[PDB]
RNA sequence: ACCUCGGAGCAGAACCCAACCUCCGAGCAGUACAUGCUAAGACUUCACCAGUCAAAGCGAACCUCAAUUGAUCCA
C-alpha cells in the first residue's frame, strides 16, 4: 500500500532513529529545583516527612475499622471447600462446531484440557469442572460427556439429541494426571489407581438420577423416563444408532484414563509400553 | 358475557387485568454504605445464577 | 488449531459464521483470529468510559471510519466520536456496540 | 502489614480481616454489626432485627481492606453450595 | 379482520364508584 | 477390557448386560397420565431480553380421547375461563427464562389439574380476604326480591 | 430490685427467652409464642443468670 | 346506555334499548327503533352502570 | 475544678457552632411478653464505628418517659 511506497525513499531504518512511541515513556520526576525542591514533595515537619509513620490501619490510638467488628464464620475452611469450574452447553455447542470437541469420542477431562475449553487447575482445591445448563435452548450435538457435576436440566438437555453423561469423582492427583499427562508419562512412576469417593459424596455418586459411575444400571432407563416425562420431548432410543459401541464406554473406575491400566510405566522415548508382571503387584494394582 | 360475545357480536371476548406500576427504586450506586445484603437483589433482573463466558 | 469443518446449513448455531469467498472489492478488509472469530472486543480504561475496539482493520481505515459513523448515526442521533489510528489496525468507537457491529461485519462480508 | 518478608520477599495479609469479613469479586466486603449478640435483653426487636443483617462497608473501607489482602483474596471462587454465588457478579450498573 | 374488535390496549373508567367496589 | 473389584459388574451381579442400562421401558410405562405430545401444538412467540421466556400450549379439550367423560367435564366448568373459543385450552407460564422449565411448569400444571378434577371429594378451604364481598353482595341482591309472578 | 431469668417451654424443647421479674416474689408461668409449634405453649422459670 | 362500556372511544359509549313515541303509558304500543341488547362488561374491567334515560 | 450523655439563653424564624459562661438531671421505672418472623423507602450528633421511623405479607385477639449506657479478644 502507501506504507511501503512511502518507505521506498528516505534513508535506511537503523539505530540512529529509534523512536518510541509518545505517551508510553514518561520522564522521570527529580525532586530537585524550585518546582519539586525546598521539601521534595514532602508537606511540613513531622512523622509525614521524617518518614516515622506508623502501619496501614493504625488510627493514632482510636480503635480501628477492622478490630471493633467481632469475627464471623465467613473464610473458615476455604482451604478445603470443593471448587469446580463452570461449563455451559453452550460454549460445549460452540467448541463442537468450532471443530476443537470432536463428537465422535467421548470426551472427559483430558479431551476438554486439549481442546483449550476450560482452564483446570491442580492447586487452589479442585475437584474437576462441573456442568451449566445456561445453553439448554439451540443444543444440536449428540455426545457422551462425562462430568463431575451434572445438574438435572443439562442432563436432560443432553439426553434429548440422545447423549450420555457419567458423573465421576477423582482425587487431586488424579486431576493433575488427567490435566496434563505429558509431563506424567516423563516422570518416571507407574500409573496409580482411583481414590474412593468421600463420606460426604457416596449416596451422590452411587444414586441414579445423578448418574453415578457407582450406582446400579438397572435405575438409569427410570430416571430417563421420569426426566423425559417432566421436561417434556419423546425420548429416542440410543440402541438402534450407529454409533452405539460409542456411547457404551462408561468408563470403569480405577482406571483414571481410559484404554490403559493402573501400573502400567508409560516411556516417551522408544513407544513401548511394559506391563507389570508377578502377582502382588497385579493384586494390589486390580484392588 | 362469553355467551353474548359468542352469539350477539360474532366477536372474541376482550380480557384485562388490573396492572400496577413498578415500584420506585433509587439509582444503584457503586458502594452501598449501610445496605442489607438483600440490596443486589432489588434490582436483579431474574433470581437464577447466571454464567457469561464460562 | 485445525480449519472448521464446511458445516451443511452455513447459519451454524451458537453465533458463528465463516466468512464467504472471494470477499468483496472494498478498500479496507478484516481479518480474523485464531478462533476463526469476529475481531469485535470490547475495553474499558477507568471505570465510566466504554468504547469498543476493532482490532483487525486492513485496508484504506478512513473509509470504514465513514462507514460505522453512517452505520451508527441513525442509531444515536449524531456524530460517533472515533479514532482513526493508521499505525496500528485498530479503530475505537465510543459506546458500547458489539453485536451491532459483528452482525454489520458478517452482512457486509466479513 | 509487611510490605517485604525476610525470607520470600513479597506481600503479606491481616488473618483478622478475613476472619471478620468477606470479600465478594464485584468489589464489596461483607461485614457484621458489632453487639449482635451481648446485652439483647435491653434492646428493642427492631434494633435486634437490624443487627443481624449483612451489611455492607463504603469506599475508604474497601480499599483498606484491599491493601490489606493480596491478590489471592481479589479472586472468583465456585464453589459447590456457595450461599453468596449470587452476589459475585453486580448487573446493571450505569456508571 | 372484525371491524367489531376494537378493544385497545388501555381501557379507562368513568365511574367513581368503581375503585372502592375492587377493593383497590 | 480391564476391571477390578470395585467393577460396575462385579457390584451388582444382576446387572451385566450391556444394553441394560438403555433398555426404554416403554412396554411398562404407558399408562393414560402420559399427556400425549403428538396432540399437542406447542408453540413459542416470546424472546424477552427481565429475561423470561413464555411457552404456550393449547389442545382442543372437546376431542381428548385420554380424559374421561366425567373429569373432562369437571376440568371444563371450574376452569371455563381459560377455555378459546374454538374450544382450546391455552395454558401458559412466565418463571423462568429457558423454555424446558416453562414446558416442564406447564406439563406440572396440566397433572395437577388433571387429579385436582376428578377427585370431587375436596374440601375447599374457606377464605376471607376477596369472597366476602361478593357473597355479601350477592346475599344483599337476593334480598331485595319481593313480588309474586315473572315470566321472560 | 429486679431480676433477669430464662423461660423454658413444655412444648418443643429448645426455644428459649429471657424476661425481668421481682426478686421477691414467686416463680413466672407466662404464655410466650413458639414458633416450632406456631401457637401459645406455657413457659416456667428455670436457671437464672442474671442478679441486676 | 352503558356510561361504561365503550372499547374504542372511552368519551363515547354503546347503545342498548332506545323507543320513541310512547302513547303515554302503552310502552307496548310505540314504534320500535333499537333491538334491545343486555349488557357485556368485560372480564378485567371494573363495575359498569346502565342508566334509564326517560 | 472536671473526665459519659440530655435540656434551658448565648446560637432569637431550615440546620451546625465552643468556653474553667449561669442552672436541672440521668447509670432507672407503675402494668400485659405476637417485646414473633420477613420486607420498599429515609434521618443520621458535621468521617467511621453506632442509633431511630416505617409501606406490605404470614401469623393474633378484634407499649409510656429526655440522658437512661459498654465494642474487639476471651470465659
Ligand atoms: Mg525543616
Ligand atoms: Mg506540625
Ligand atoms: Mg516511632
Ligand atoms: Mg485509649
Ligand atoms: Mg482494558
Ligand atoms: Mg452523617
Ligand atoms: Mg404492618
Amino acid at each position: 500500500a502507501r506504507a511501503l511506497d512511502l518507505l521506498r525513499g528516505l534513508p535506511r531504518v537503523s539505530l540512529a532513529n529509534l523512536k518510541p512511541n509518545p505517551g508510553s515513556k514518561k520522564p522521570e520526576r527529580r525532586p530537585r529545583g524550585r518546582r519539586r525542591g525546598r521539601k521534595c514533595g514532602r508537606g511540613h515537619k513531622g512523622e509525614r516527612q521524617r518518614g516515622t509513620r506508623p502501619r496501614l490501619g493504625f488510627e493514632g490510638g482510636q480503635t480501628p475499622f477492622y478490630i471493633r467488628i467481632p469475627k464471623y464464620g465467613f473464610n473458615e475452611g476455604h482451604s478445603f471447600r470443593r471448587q469446580y469450574k463452570p461449563l455451559s452447553l453452550n460454549r460445549l455447542q460452540y467448541l463442537i462446531d468450532l471443530g476443537r470437541v470432536d463428537p465422535s469420542q467421548p470426551i472427559d477431562l483430558t479431551q476438554l484440557v486439549n481442546g483449550r475449553g476450560v482452564t483446570i487447575q491442580p492447586l487452589k482445591r479442585d475437584y474437576g469442572v462441573q456442568l451449566v445448563e445456561e445453553g439448554a435452548d439451540t443444543f444440536t450435538a449428540k455426545v457422551n460427556i462425562e462430568v463431575q457435576l451434572a445438574s438435572e436440566l443439562a442432563i436432560a438437555a443432553i439426553e434429548k439429541n440422545g447423549g450420555v453423561v457419567t458423573t465421576a469423582f477423582y482425587d487431586p492427583r488424579s486431576l493433575d494426571i488427567v490435566c496434563k499427562p505429558v509431563p506424567f508419562f516423563l516422570r518416571g512412576q507407574p500409573i496409580p489407581k482411583r481414590m474412593l469417593p468421600p463420606e460426604e459424596l457416596v449416596p451422590y455418586y452411587t444414586d441414579a438420577k445423578n448418574r453415578g459411575y457407582l450406582a446400579d444400571p438397572a435405575k438409569f432407563p427410570e430416571a430417563r423416563l421420569e426426566l423425559a416425562r417432566k421436561y417434556g420431548y419423546i425420548l429416542p432410543d440410543i440402541t438402534k444408532d450407529e454409533l452405539f459401541k460409542m456411547l457404551c464406554t462408561r468408563k470403569d473406575p480405577r482406571q483414571i484414563f481410559f484404554g490403559l491400566a493402573p501400573g502400567w510405566v508409560v516411556n516417551m522415548a522408544d513407544k513401548k509400553i511394559l506391563k507389570p508382571t508377578d502377582e502382588n503387584l497385579l493384586k494390589y494394582y486390580t484392588s | 358475557v362469553t355467551y353474548i360475545f359468542h352469539q350477539l357480536l360474532d366477536m372474541r371476548e376482550p380480557v384485562f387485568e388490573f396492572v400496577r406500576p413498578p415500584p420506585y427504586h433509587p439509582k444503584q450506586k457503586r458502594f452501598p454504605h449501610r445496605q442489607p445484603l438483600r440490596y443486589l437483589d432489588r434490582y436483579r433482573d431474574s433470581h437464577e445464577p447466571t454464567y457469561g463466558i464460562y | 488449531i485445525p480449519d472448521p469443518p464446511k458445516h451443511e446449513h452455513y447459519p451454524t448455531p451458537s453465533g458463528w459464521q465463516p466468512p464467504r469467498d472471494p470477499p468483496p472489492n472494498l478498500p479496507y478488509f478484516v481479518r480474523r483470529s485464531r478462533m476463526h472469530n469476529i475481531p469485535v472486543y470490547k475495553d474499558i480504561t477507568h471505570g465510566n468510559r466504554q468504547m469498543t475496539v476493532i482490532r483487525k482493520v486492513e485496508g484504506d481505515i478512513w473509509a470504514l471510519q465513514k462507514d460505522v459513523e453512517d452505520f451508527l448515526s441513525p442509531l444515536l442521533g449524531k456524530t460517533p466520536v472515533t479514532q482513526v489510528n493508521e499505525v496500528t489496525g485498530t479503530l475505537r468507537i465510543k459506546g458500547y456496540f458489539d453485536q451491532e457491529l459483528k452482525a454489520w461485519l458478517l452482512e457486509k462480508g466479513f | 502489614l509487611t510490605y517485604f518478608s525476610a525470607r520470600k520477599g513479597k506481600r503479606k495479609t491481616v488473618k483478622a480481616v478475613i476472619d471478620r469479613f468477606l470479600r465478594l469479586h464485584c468489589g464489596l466486603w461483607v461485614r457484621r454489626k458489632a453487639g449482635y449478640k451481648k446485652k439483647l435483653w435491653k434492646k428493642t426487636p427492631a434494633r435486634k432485627k437490624r443487627l443481624r443483617e449483612f451489611v455492607f462497608c463504603n469506599k475508604t473501607q474497601s480499599k483498606l481492606l484491599d491493601k490489606m489482602t493480596t491478590s489471592f483474596w481479589k479472586r472468583r471462587n465456585w464453589y459447590v453450595d456457595d450461599p453468596y454465588q449470587k452476589y459475585h457478579d453486580r448487573t446493571n450498573l450505569k456508571v | 379482520p372484525v371491524e367489531n374488535e376494537a378493544v385497545a390496549p388501555e381501557f379507562t373508567n368513568r365511574n367513581p364508584r368503581n375503585l372502592e367496589l375492587l377493593s383497590v | 477390557e480391564f476391571k477390578s473389584i470395585y467393577s460396575l459388574d462385579k457390584l451388582y451381579p444382576e446387572s451385566q448386560g450391556s444394553d441394560t442400562a438403555w433398555r426404554v421401558p416403554n412396554g411398562a410405562k404407558q399408562a393414560d397420565s402420559d399427556i400425549p405430545l403428538d396432540r399437542l401444538t406447542i408453540s413459542y412467540c416470546r424472546s424477552s431480553g427481565k429475561v423470561n421466556s413464555k411457552a404456550e400450549v393449547r389442545f382442543h379439550l372437546a376431542t381428548a380421547e385420554w380424559i374421561a367423560e366425567p373429569v373432562r367435564q369437571k376440568i371444563a366448568i371450574t376452569h371455563k375461563n381459560k377455555i378459546n373459543r374454538l374450544g382450546e385450552l391455552i395454558l401458559t407460564s412466565e418463571s423462568s427464562r429457558y423454555q424446558f422449565r416453562n414446558l416442564a411448569d406447564c406439563l406440572q400444571k396440566i397433572r395437577d389439574m388433571i387429579t385436582e378434577a376428578s377427585q370431587t371429594p375436596k374440601e375447599p378451604t374457606k377464605e376471607d380476604v376477596k369472597l366476602h364481598r361478593i357473597r355479601i353482595e350477592n346475599m344483599n341482591r337476593e334480598r331485595l326480591r319481593q313480588k309474586r309472578i315473572h315470566s321472560a | 430490685k429486679n431480676i433477669l431469668v430464662r423461660m423454658v417451654s413444655e412444648a418443643g424443647t429448645g426455644f428459649c427467652f429471657n424476661t425481668k421479674r421481682n426478686r421477691l416474689r414467686e416463680k413466672l408461668t407466662l404464655l410466650h409464642y413458639d414458633p416450632v409449634v406456631k401457637q401459645r405453649v406455657l413457659f416456667v422459670e428455670k436457671k437464672k443468670i442474671r442478679s441486676l | 346506555t352503558s356510561l361504561d362500556g365503550h372499547l374504542l372511544e372511552p368519551d363515547a359509549e354503546y347503545l342498548h334499548w332506545l323507543l320513541t313515541n310512547i302513547p303515554g303509558n302503552r310502552v307496548a304500543e310505540g314504534q320500535v327503533t333499537c333491538p334491545y341488547l343486555p349488557p357485556f362488561p368485560a372480564r378485567g374491567s371494573g363495575i359498569h352502570r346502565l342508566a334509564f334515560l326517560l
